[PDB]
């Protein structure tokens, strides 16, 4: 592909591990971007991780182990942004 | 006059011909695209974050 967009779900006390919710490529990525902005879902540029999840990740499966370290950084960033935005 | 009658076979043939129509094929594709758009909105709403390249 040229463009990649991958959805990740992680809610502490609900999901024991993070889940892959979607995988889109190319033409569908601009559409995903619009809907994410409209729905208040954060969209982060992580070129190595998006590329890695493109090859390995399966929709409605847990994030693979090969990407959990890189995913945990994104998740810890998202939690820090959430707590800070409450100020 | 003798009453016209479409056989079960004629009805199937006329309908298959209709399914071959460019306008009718286009509407099927359009319907599939609308379900994909709906699914895309639901997939995004179910997510915590989106990672992009
Ligand atoms: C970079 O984070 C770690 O030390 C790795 C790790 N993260 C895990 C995890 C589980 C649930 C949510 C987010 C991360 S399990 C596991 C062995
Ligand atoms: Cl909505
Ligand atoms: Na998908």
């Amino acid at each position: 592909p040229t463009h990649i967009a991958i959805g990740i779900l992680y809610k502490r006390g609900e999901t024991p591990l993070p889940l892959v919710t979607f995988k889109y490529t190319d033409a569908q990525v601009q559409t995903v971007r619009k809907i994410a902005e409209e729905e208040g879902v954060p969209i982060l540029q992580r070129i190595p991780l998006a590329r890695a999840l493109y090859w390995d990740a399966l929709v409605d499966h847990y994030i693979p182990a090969e990407q959990i370290e890189a995913t945990a950084e994104v998740l810890r960033w998202l939690e820090r942004q959430n707590i800070e935005k409450q100020h | 006059i003798k009453e016209l009658k479409m056989s079960k076979d004629e009805i199937k043939r006329e309908y298959k011909e209709m399914e071959g129509s460019p306008e009718i094929k286009s509407k099927r594709r359009q319907f599939h695209q609308e379900i994909q758009s709906r699914n895309m909105r639901e997939n995004v709403k179910r997510s915590s974050v989106v990672v992009a390249n």
